[PDB]
RNA sequence: CGCGACCUCAGAUCAGACGUGGCGACCCGCUGAAUUUAAGCAUAUUAGUCAGCGGAGGAAAAGAAACUAACCAGGAUUCCCUCAGUAACGGCGAGUGAACAGGGAAGAGCCCAGCGCCGAAUCCCCGCCCCGCGGCGGGGCGCGGGAAAUGUGGCGUACGGAAG
């Protein structure tokens, strides 16, 4: 029974919605739950980055967004085989991999290749048993000054 | 029904033992809120089920 | 006699393999090697048996 | 061979005995209804004392899983007196009253003075 | 004789006590219980009566096994040990 | 290997070799009862590619679902309701007869767990499915790491939650734009995210 | 006097059953004294002898079942009373060996490609 | 006729195991209305909802593309903000109504059958000895019994892979 002037509208309340209403009163309890879990995870992987692995330079898909570069899913196999990092060793030393990515361009591939080689120049890899280092381990001086870095490892800005 | 079965007669035995009143040494206790046996049952008034 | 149902079905399955037009790809297995050649082949084959455990 | 009857019967097979590699429960159950828990006490009513005085019986109450045989075995083991017969009933309270008529060489007034009821 | 003089003929009963629910609802002629459905393997339970669910669920009776399994869970189901004596 | 040959053979079904085979098999299975143990699979390649590794602990049943649609189990005509909901004769059931087959076989064996299931034969009035069951308390299963997943309590009665291939094909899920009405866990999880108010604290 | 369950464990079996028989006899005499109408001392005492019955039977059943389980200690099929009676799903759980044993695929993967111990310079 | 192999199929108070039933707030599968709204009502709406039935777990389900896109392309699932009350459905009436892309929470990937190649290289069970034994496991011994060639194990799975 509409009155004089005003938007005619269709509120979607014709179902029985009061038996199903998700109320957000555990919002701050859920945030403190998540950040206590995040602190526990970040101190149980003790020198490793808390943000997890490194994730590649990726341009957004569609016409609205292709001028913005965001962090992707994982490094593709082609830029891994150009950077000389082995497929199964990349995620075990901290480089995220998805094989599903193509590389139709060349300069984005070389940007990811340079980004991987920058990561391998930057990381400090500990020897597996501390009493006996091997050839692919960092020096015991920079082992002393290794620490976590907060936030995403090598932040990606356009 | 003087042809009772055993389960019925046992059930009646339990309710006949429950029908006795309160023992009078209780209402001198400390945390007592009991004054008489409320769950009593007269055989004319309530017919027990069964 | 009134046989059990498994004896009845396993005989009249053979009766159906005699009744129906068996295609030649299944017919070729009943045209079988005869006994005085088969015992020849088996006394040859008994020499090259694979090893017991 | 030959079949005579036109009905196929099941061939009677061999069935072995139970040879269990371990017992199910380890200890056998201790007899919870024994000669002390079978009779609880005797009665001291005026009818019960008049019956032990005259009819040479005893008046006990027992738990309801008894037998007449179990009651007479119990009295023969507990008071060393021979029992002629046993009459059991279930009282409206629910216990099983038993009437233990003795052998005539024993006297139940002497047994009652022996076991305390007077 | 629809009423008072037909209430006199009520002398042979229909229901009696069941052996699973204990209520007087075991029918004699059908021989199935009314509240629990005795010869059925499963407890008669419907969601159109939350009150008939609340009258006998896990919290109602003695919980002879299940309060014990609660206090065993709160130490994590230890067995075979006794505390060291004095 | 032979299994490529016999799988091409089973793909050629109107060939009269296979027509004779599945007609005689379908006769034998029609004669035999509704739920009996097959001792070994009729189709070993499809058994193996569905998961039957022929060792101790896997059994195979051969069950007969009665073929047809589903008329509405309602008294004589009489669906008491509006005229959209009158019709009872031409209604069809949401799950495939393969899923009904593995369902009632996994019901009849409560101790065993449905791995998958496959087809063996059909006539006008029945269809026949051989369903693979795993005994999860047998130790050739339990000590094998890549198949001790079936021995966990979450995989209890897969055929009735609808987690096998035949139950999976009737829940309407999978990646795509074709399956928008199931994203979330399932169809009802889709419905349940969609039809709730998220009343925030600050609105 | 005050019977207790540290004075009963080195006691041998037949004199424990003799002690049990004497306590049963004393309980029966006290029940006859109850129904006849005895002293308040005896009406007190029947709880003492019921708990005396109780802890003698406790000592008997404990020393029986301990001997049973150190008889069935080394054996492989021990009875259902003597097996671990934890919850049903926790008995039907996979054991500490079968949840631990890994296939050769993933154990050679865990050999060749282990998780390393890395840290990224800022 | 008998004896013996196998194939189908029975019987066991056989040896060892296993399922049943309960609760059901959250989860999964099926079934599934009508009051109500349309100022009537029949399609629609209520509603894949209440009722019913089966089945679980500490979470379930989902999940590592037979995908989204059409761009300088993204990249398992799940959840939140947003897309949006939009595209769209609807006696186009009342009403219904997603998804992509973006930002976040979290982040982990893998394995068979087939193709093959290795003297079945594989597994279960009994007996004896040693160790540990309240998650019945480790080692040796067996001219001990079975399973398995109608195919177990090792390598190997779409990111290719194997051999030389
Ligand atoms: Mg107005
Ligand atoms: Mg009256
Ligand atoms: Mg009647
Ligand atoms: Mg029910
Ligand atoms: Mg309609
Ligand atoms: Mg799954
Ligand atoms: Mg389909
Ligand atoms: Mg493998
Ligand atoms: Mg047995
Ligand atoms: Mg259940
Ligand atoms: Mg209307
Ligand atoms: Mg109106
Ligand atoms: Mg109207
Ligand atoms: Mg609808
Ligand atoms: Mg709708
Ligand atoms: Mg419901
Ligand atoms: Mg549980
Ligand atoms: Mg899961
Ligand atoms: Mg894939
Ligand atoms: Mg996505
Ligand atoms: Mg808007
Ligand atoms: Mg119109
Ligand atoms: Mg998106
Ligand atoms: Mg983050
Ligand atoms: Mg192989
Ligand atoms: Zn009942």
């Amino acid at each position: 029974a509409p009155s004089r002037n005003g938007m005619i509208l269709k509120p979607h309340f014709h179902k029985d919605w009061q038996r199903r209403v998700a109320t957000w009163f555990n919002q701050p309890a859920r945030k403190i739950r998540r950040r206590k879990a995040r602190q526990a995870r970040a101190r149980r992987i003790a020198p490793r980055p808390a943000a997890g692995p490194i994730r590649p330079i990726v341009r957004c898909p569609t016409v609205r967004y292709h001028t913005k570069v965001r962090a992707g899913r994982g490094f593709s196999l082609e830029e891994l085989r150009v950077a000389g990092i082995h497929k199964k060793v990349a995620r075990t030393i901290g480089i995220s991999v998805d094989p599903r990515r193509r590389n139709k361009s060349t300069e984005s591939l070389q940007a990811n290749v340079q980004r991987l080689k920058e990561y391998r120049s930057k990381l400090v890899l500990f020897p597996r048993k501390p009493s006996a280092p091997k050839k692919g381990d960092s020096s015991a001086e920079e082992l002393k000054l290794a620490t976590q870095l907060t936030g995403p490892v090598m932040p990606i800005r356009n | 029904s003087s042809h009772k079965t055993f389960r019925i007669k046992r059930f009646l035995a339990k309710k006949q033992k429950q029908n006795r009143p309160i023992p009078q040494w209780i209402w001198m206790k400390t945390g007592n809120k009991i004054r008489y046996n409320s769950k009593r049952r007269h055989w004319r008034r309530t017919k027990l089920g069964l | 006699v009134k046989w059990p149902r498994y004896i009845r079905l396993q005989r009249q399955r053979a009766i159906l393999y005699k009744r129906l037009k068996v295609p030649p790809a299944i017919n070729q297995f009943t045209q079988v090697l005869d006994r005085q050649t088969a015992t020849q082949l088996l006394k040859l084959a008994h020499k090259y048996r694979p090893e017991t455990k | 061979k030959i079949r005579t009857s036109p009905t196929f019967r099941r061939p009677k097979t061999l069935r072995l005995r139970r040879q269990p590699k371990y017992p199910r429960k380890s200890a056998p159950r201790r007899n919870k209804l024994d000669h002390y828990a079978i009779i609880k006490f005797p009665l001291t009513t005026e009818s019960a004392m008049k019956k032990i005085e005259d009819n040479n019986t005893l008046v006990f109450i027992v738990d309801v899983k008894a037998n007449k045989h179990q009651i007479k075995q119990a009295v023969k083991k507990l008071y060393d007196i021979d029992v002629a017969k046993v009459n059991t009933l279930i009282r409206p309270d629910g216990e099983k009253k038993a009437y233990v008529r003795l052998a005539p060489d024993y006297d139940a007034l002497d047994v009652a003075n022996k076991i305390g009821i007077i | 004789t629809k009423g008072t003089s037909s209430f006199g003929k009520r002398r042979n009963k229909t229901h009696t006590l069941c052996r699973r629910c204990g209520s007087k609802a075991y029918h004699l002629q059908k021989s199935t219980c009314g509240k629990c459905g005795y010869p059925a393997k499963r407890k008669r339970k419907y969601n159109w009566s939350a009150k008939a669910k609340r009258r006998n669920t896990t919290g109602t009776g003695r919980m002879r096994h299940l309060k014990i399994v609660y206090r065993r869970f709160r130490h994590g189901f230890r067995e075979g040990t006794t505390p060291k004596p004095k | 290997g032979a299994y490529k040959y016999i799988q091409e053979l089973w793909r050629k079904k109107q060939s009269d070799v296979m027509r004779f085979l599945l007609r005689v098999r379908c006769w034998q299975y029609r004669q035999l009862s509704a739920l009996h143990r097959a001792p070994r699979p009729t189709r070993p390649d499809k058994a193996r590619r569905l998961g039957y590794k022929a060792k101790q602990g896997y059994v195979i049943y051969r069950i007969r679902v009665r073929r047809g649609g589903r008329k509405r189990p309602v008294p004589k005509g009489a669906t008491y309701g509006k005229p959209v909901h009158h019709g009872v004769n031409q209604l069809k059931f949401a799950r495939s007869l393969q899923s009904v087959a593995e369902e009632r076989a996994g019901r009849h064996c409560g101790a065993l767990r449905v791995l998958n299931s496959y087809w063996v034969g059909e006539d006008s009035t029945y269809k026949f499915f051989e369903v693979i069951l795993i005994d999860p308390f047998h130790k050739a299963i339990r000590r094998n790491p890549d198949t001790q997943w079936i021995t966990k309590p979450v995989h209890k009665h897969r055929e009735m939650r609808g987690l096998t291939s035949a139950g999976r094909k009737s829940r309407g899920l999978g990646k795509g734009h074709k399956f928008h009405h199931t994203i979330g866990g399932s169809r009802r999880a889709a419905w349940r995210r969609r039809n709730t108010l998220q009343l925030h604290r600050y609105r | 006097a005050k019977i207790k369950a540290r004075d009963l464990r080195g006691k041998k079996k037949e004199e424990l059953l003799k002690q049990l028989d004497d306590l049963k006899v004393e309980l029966s005499q006290l029940r006859v004294a109850k129904v006849t109408g005895g002293a308040a001392s005896k009406l007190s005492k029947i709880r003492v002898v019921r708990k005396s019955i109780a802890r003698v039977l406790t000592v008997i059943n404990q020393t029986q079942k301990e001997n049973l389980r150190k008889f069935y200690k080394g054996k492989k099929y021990k009875p259902l009373d003597l097996r671990p009676k934890k919850t049903r799903a926790m008995r039907r759980r996979l054991n500490k060996h079968e949840e631990s044993l890994k296939t050769k695929k993933q154990q050679r993967k865990e050999r060749l490609y282990p998780l390393r111990k890395y840290a990224v310079k800022a």
